């Protein structure tokens, strides 16, 4: 009954997106899922919007690895302040995962550090969607 | 079954408890080469998911499965990293569900007849068994596969040279879990010539 | 109540796997004729279940249980046949659900406190102890018994001669299931004049 | 009459909310108080935004502890600018109540602090719906 | 957690089976003057309750609990005549949800790993491990306090002087329940001197 | 789904009402409580009524505490008729939990029972309104 | 056809119902009949109203046991006006069953007297739905 | 069915009319011990209801049949008391149409060949023959069971040692009663001893 | 709800109605069940589909033994064509439970097999009705 | 009132119809029944089915001899198809009284054979008419 | 655009829909399939009719595996006339694929044998419902 | 990924005519146990479906491709007995459109630049080379490798022991097939002991 939106990149170097759709499906048995994949991730704040507003997604995820030069780090300030304008627009969620690749050490941990923030934030949509409770208790920890 | 016939040929799967990721490399290395080339990589810590994407990159054939799997996040982070199964110390239907929908094989522990019974009612036949010595040992294994033909077990705990041919003997043990030739003391004091004995050792106890 | 009464003044049931279904009768016979008139036929096979039918036509008053009972269906399989009670050596709730639908008591399996109140949440009372040796004799039949004043216990498992005065010692103990008396070996030995003897000790031996 | 809303994250290493809770309670014998909590302080703008639209809010309290490396600190600057456009596409106030981490030179400092600052705030709202007239007079002073 | 750090200073705790409600009175007393101001009172007598209530009333400050709590009205019970925790033999979710319910702490009893991951599930990490000796003794504490670092066990079930220090020297035992210096038989022969003996020497030994 | 008033007195010595409607809560997650409390167990009966009347109480628990005096034992069964007249009228069940002063021994007793009775009532309540069956199958019991 | 309600408790000590239902359904081929258990025997009178008045019983039968203190003895008066008031309401017999626990020596006396008392009393019920005649002719007794 | 066996083994009924429903007890252990475990109790005495539950309850396993039942209420009683069946000395089909709506078999009393006929319309088989000698006796048992092949017969009334064999040579006749071994004078008396040497000399004669 | 039909005949040697209708209790609570008895197997087909059209039934099951002669055979045959024909014409199954006498080898064997037949048949009866994946999975199962 | 069509042949060398008839009459007096004569086996369906659908009757017998060649079995085995197909379409069943000269071992015998299967089916109407419980309980023996 | 049903059942010891369902997809990737399992063979026509009248199918396939002895030889042909009458019943191809298990010599030949010609007869739906001409062409071919 | 790993680890594949299917069964023995688990079975014959079925089920872990596979139908075939990859001798872009609906991969055979563009234009860029000496050899293979970079070829067609080294000396050559060491002619003849030696010979020239 409650349908979740997944916008990634193919800038990106690893694959965000199937950790998340594997722990939402897991958490939720039927609840719905639409992806679409967009080249960057100045590209995502559009396609959040209009996954929101014309398919009728409750929440999305968007999806993005930030490179590792000072001009990567100005394109997800600004690719993040889109996303909270979309948000605001539309009286709707979008949870951001931002892997930047200056975060590991080499590419083994990014593929691991980059799938995990992805499914805990895959975990907080469920609550977001199911059980605010839950985070309410969270609060301080 | 592919799961199965892999643990009825190695007889004997390493538990490994990793401190330092990088570990596993060489320990995966003293293992295959030695004849025993599966491992259990147990999630006592985040090394565990660098272990096994490590150990998966540095030893491609290698059977690798995730331990102490208490919940589908972790299945899932063992699934993500190349682990093939997870193993819980314990049966608990709710993480045997999940594994179900990521889709990844769960070889659950039990031990005693009513959990047996939980498992087979979801479908599960292949059973990890522990702590096997604290449990009751082969007078215990023995009065599950009793009642329950269709059950194959791993008997993990407890298990060592000593003690292994008498749980190998029982037809529906499939293989058991030891650590004590991976054991931490070893690994972390970097003495790969007596991994690399105990590991020969037993491949030639188990597969004369 | 009727069950209770019958365990409590036999204090040893034999517990009977047997391979072909005609043997019930002699072995039924040697029971009944050297004071046992009990027997839970245990489901190995499908064939036990004309061992029921055979020894309930040959032997009506005898007490007659089947046991290995996993689900509904071999529950009424059991029913069908002539059995009185079922028996099951774990506790699986659907297991029980089935038998009230379908009209048969049983007394299910437990080894522990939790598996205890399992069966006590759904109004049982009389339930064996399975497997008794192994889950840690008559040190865990004290520490059941102990908490759960209601519980009447069936023992079984690793029991024999030796052992069983110190399990029907228990006032909570109400029978012990024992398979040395009609062990496979004796049955298809026809070692008749053996299982014979067996059978006259043990029944002086607890009903002096 | 009056309602506010109160939304704090699970990120935040000290509960903000439950003191200026008792603050405004203790003020306002029957002031009405809904509160939502989101995981980060990237979240608060809509959250806040949501109360003031779909829940009825006449202020919002939004609470937030950011980190202490200069990453946390370009999250809360993109949290503050969001806060702001919330209140302008509204026409209601976002009383914002972040605690830096930094501010505090250990934990018993910084659990101090946040309580402290969130009481105070509470109590601004307090005047922001039914005292006005204080505020004005209090203009310039410390 | 307020329990945790109580049981933790205590070490042992006297698990009490009272006849005469009367006698909690002079057993309290002698407990909490020799150093050990705790008490499990069980539910294995219609009487408990009233123990609970006397002692509460005449040593305010001891640590109160209730033992062999079956369900939630037993909870309710122990709650208002002034016990702060109830403690189980086994581990039952319904009684589990019901003091949630009504608002009272519950340390329910574990023995296996499938259990302890039923009690995690629930959000529960204080366990009472029992029957401890009969379900194999350290050995099986060591493989369950293994895999779930969470956990935190009371042991109970064949604790004495001889072998308590061996549990209590595992970092994740908080404490241990014990019968022996306030054995009914003690209580009953008014044998005041001995149990304060008894307590005075265990408090020595734990907390030397 | 199901509602239960209860009726306490000032009078009683022991407060039964807590253990009844911690009963209740833990047997029905969702149940709704209605509480009243009257001086005495001759006000009991109107209290109760209007509860079924014009509060919509499916069931009433009526708990009161009779003195020792026979004047006390007189005031009870007033009390008592009352009740079962009350009934009669709104066709729907009032629970009579009366715990007279002399059944206990001491005080310590009478905590004790007057809390033991008002929470097995409230299981009987429980099966009044869920669950007859099994009060169907006790029959005859002791 | 007629129906009959039969209210009984968990209170009394021997199962009073099994008694008349048979006794009843052995007089009528067909007349149906409606159960409803009570914890104690002041519980009876609104059962009793509530099956005259809302299951369309034409009568009731009232089972229940006083104990043997002078306290029973009060709760059963009290519980026998709220009967005929019952009664009185709803223009319909409620047939009391009580037996009271002091009538008999031993247990074996009270399970034959109340299964008695209650299987005569559904003959008396038979008579009050069919045969009225038959009662004025026993005018005598 | 059960019935007709019990009858064929028996092969004599005690027909028992009791003053004092207590005598049933010493009765009933005097007829049990003696080797005939069997009573119907006539409804002649108030005390007879009394009688039936008292020997239930002292003798569990004694065939109990209630006699001279002549309607439904009585065999609702008899039933309520203990009884397994009832018997009526004539055959009144309202009396047999109450036992089946009530749920007690019944053995009605027939002696001709039209009273037969009615019974086998309404399906009933098992018939007392009543009064055996009066009716014409065996050439009168011969003449029903005759053209009657599937009824089988309890003849009752003027039997004694002297004739019994006569009949019970009759294939169709199961068992007959008799007051002989139960007179009243003889329990009013307590000659306790008489009624065993009259109990094993009949069982002996009947059952050689 | 959901109703099964279930014909039988008394013609058979074996009641095998009784353990069909245990097993499909056992497996659904909620479950309607009806029952109609015809002397022989060729009166099976039209008792089959006037429970199907006329009693609502979702499923039957055709309960019948042929004998041992090349004659009951025929007999069967003719039922098992009459039974295929009704399903085709109310577009409904009707699973056929037929235990020819010749399979089993004394009368106790007769009474196994047609009891067992007739439970697993009660099986698959469930299975149709509430669960046809898991049937979807067994293809190609012995 | 139930009414009962008797369809019988020429070709039978018994005849069959008058002692069912009297079967009938004789369990329940006020019964109705009509007849129909065909000349052969074949004839017997659509005479049936007229019966059904054209003279209200709720139940047809079928009564035919088939004779003793390979060929009179084809016939009968035809005759007994449209026999379940006339009662498919219709909803009513066909009681099929076919008595094969091959059964007997003299005329004497066929006589006795015809007329007692003819008599016993027609007590299975009676009871399919009027009591089918009794039928039901028939199921185990035979 | 274009529909097809496929039914088998768990009785056959070979998964014969997966190879059909492979080769239809691989002629035509805008073809939707439905499956249906159901225990035997006998269960195949109404299953199949439904398919066709209930589920829009345009065509079905009924996969089959009848056993050795010359009684599952009479359920197949029992079966296959119910396939035939289900046609005609709905003016739509049931194409029957069955296997007897007498055709293979052993199980490997057996696994062969039966995913072969489901393969083929999934051509031939191909065919049936696109390329009607193609199969004119193959008039006389062997 | 793994087919490209596991060829360039063989550097030859055998490449089968098969007439009898069942000869499949000692040919994969002495090739499995001379070193060469590998082998693509041609759909020369309709014998070749049973024999890839055979060969699984007699040597799991072997590499087992189809060859000569023209059509989907054939790939189906191939897929559904085993094969895990399909080898076509020339480039249909139909045949490679089909498998990838069924779900089986293909290497197909090109022979010139046009059709390896062909090739790579629908994704593929493993291939077969054929047939590779009469096409123009080690100089053609040169030609395509050069300006395609992403190409790794399987040589097949006239490679034999005295030109395979040159074929394997080009770094995008994987592997070369062959077919002298399974030649029909030696199968015939049963000339075990010769395809035994050549498959050694092999093994020990391209992997020394």
């Amino acid at each position: 009954t409650k349908k979740v939106g997944i916008v990634d990149t193919t800038f990106a170097r690893v694959d965000m997106a199937s950790a998340a759709i594997l722990t939402l499906k897991m958490e939720s048995p039927n609840i719905k899922i639409i992806r679409k994949t967009v080249p960057g991730i100045k590209d995502l704040p559009v396609a959040c919007k209009k996954l929101l507003e014309e398919e009728g997604c409750d929440i999305v995820m968007a999806l993005g690895m930030p490179g590792k030069a000072e001009k990567d780090k100005v394109c997800a300030h600004e690719a993040s302040l889109g996303l909270m304008l979309a948000q605001l627009m539309t009286n709707k969620h979008i949870i951001e995962v931002f892997v930047h690749e200056d975060e590991a050490k080499d590419d083994a941990e990014l593929k691991i550090l980059a799938a995990r923030r992805a499914i805990e934030h895959a975990l907080n949509v469920y609550y977001l969607l199911f059980k605010p409770e839950y985070l309410t208790r969270m609060a301080g920890k | 079954s592919t799961i199965n016939n892999q643990l009825k040929a190695l007889k004997v799967i390493p538990v490994i408890a990793i401190d330092n990721a990088e570990d596993i490399i060489p320990l995966g290395k003293v293992l295959a080469e030695n004849g025993l080339p599966a491992a259990e990589i147990t999630f006592r810590s985040s090394a565990a998911v660098k272990a096994i994407m490590l150990l998966r990159s540095a030893q491609p054939e290698m059977l690798i499965g995730a331990g102490t799997i208490l919940n589908g996040v972790q299945a899932l982070a063992a699934k993500e990293a190349g682990a093939t199964f997870v193993v819980s110390p314990g049966f608990n239907p709710n993480t045997v569900r999940a594994c179900q929908i990521i889709g990844i094989d769960i070889v659950p522990g039990v031990n005693n007849p009513s959990t047996v019974e939980a498992a087979l009612e979801m479908g599960l036949t292949t059973l990890k068994f522990f702590p096997a010595e604290a449990s009751g040992g082969i007078s215990m294994v023995k009065s599950l596969v009793g009642p329950y033909g269709d059950i194959r077990l791993m008997p993990t705990g407890g298990i060592t040279p000593s003690n292994i041919d008498n749980y190998l003997a029982i037809p529906q043990v499939l293989a058991c879990g030891g650590t004590w030739m991976v054991d931490k003391k070893l690994v972390t004091n970097g003495e790969w010539d007596e991994i690399a004995r105990l590991t020969r050792e037993i491949v030639e106890q188990v597969n004369p």
